[PDB]
């Protein structure tokens, strides 16, 4: 069974919980997309074990030209 | 947001107070059975 | 933020004989920073010191940090 | 990942608020493909590398992906 | 106004005896998909 309309609204509520490490994915394209996309962007370089293909090339690495 | 808290569910249409599905029968069955079926003609439904 | 957040680096730099700011950016609660600062202090030699970076743009970090 | 980030600042996030959700629907399928190929935050609702939406995923498919 | 009517409705499993196993299995899949989509739509339209 596909997700009940209410349980999608619940899913997206738990994704906006501030007592929770921001969730490592984009669950919807709406107004809140710039936040979902950018929120918690700096830890992944330190921990590639927990990124999709253990892949540097997804990640943000801050560095000076 | 329900009074600050974030809420996703049913809510009494009049008081906007959160209602659980298990509590619908207790809260509303009686009222549903009184206002459904064959019953005394309700004037508000038929232009007084 | 990501690099000098780790107490284990802040310790290794300080032990080497050089100055380093522990990064507030990587901590959300005064409880979780205290845990880090304690982790630094245990790993460094007696009479060593380090410092703390707090971001002025993050007024939440300041009202627990200071 | 960062080159994707850059393109979105030029294309999507510089647009005014009224113009945003129309634009996101127009290039929905493109955005989803890019997030999955190239970014540290993938598009959540993909099962066996096939794009979906929360509303078109089973409760099992969701828990497997979490 | 002298207006009789009769309808017989036969159980739908009598239809599927008239078609091949390939055609039936194709149809079954096609419906199982629809029913999910329809549920998606129903609950969305109900709460909104």
């Amino acid at each position: 069974q596909f997700l009940n309309a209410q349980d999608i609204d619940h899913f997206l509520s738990m994704c906006q919980n501030p007592m929770q490490k921001p969730v490592p994915f984009v669950p919807v394209l709406d107004r809140r997309f710039e936040i979902f996309f950018k929120k918690d962007s700096l830890w992944q370089s330190e921990h590639l074990e927990a990124v999709v293909d253990q892949d540097v090339q997804r990640t943000c690495i801050l560095h000076g030209p | 947001n329900l009074k600050g808290r974030p809420y996703t569910g049913w809510v009494d249409s009049k008081t906007k107070e959160p209602v659980d599905d298990k509590d619908v029968k207790a809260k509303y069955e009686t009222s549903i059975l009184e206002h459904s079926g064959i019953r005394l003609i309700e004037p508000e439904l038929f232009n007084g | 933020t990501p690099c000098t957040v780790s107490p284990d680096f802040v310790a290794a730099t300080t032990n080497a004989g050089y100055t380093i700011e522990l990064a507030g950016g990587g901590y959300f609660s005064a409880a979780g920073m205290t845990a880090a600062i304690d982790s630094v202090v245990s790993q460094i030699e007696k009479g060593s010191t380090f410092g703390i970076n707090l971001i002025y743009v993050n007024p939440f970090m300041l009202q627990w940090g200071i | 990942g960062v080159m994707l980030w850059k393109e979105f600042d030029e294309t999507i996030f510089n647009l005014p608020k009224n113009k945003l959700v129309p634009t996101l629907e127009a290039k929905r399928d493109y955005i989803i493909s890019r997030l999955n190929a190239d970014f540290q935050k993938p598009w959540f609702a993909t099962v066996n590398g096939q794009a979906r939406d929360l509303a078109t995923m089973t409760y099992e498919e969701v828990a497997k992906r979490l | 106004g002298q207006k009789g009517g009769q309808a017989i409705v036969v159980h739908p499993d009598y239809l599927y005896g008239a078609i091949t196993e390939d055609r039936y299995n194709e149809y079954v899949a096609k419906v199982s998909a629809r029913e999910k989509s329809a549920y998606k739509f129903f609950h969305n339209g109900m709460i909104y």
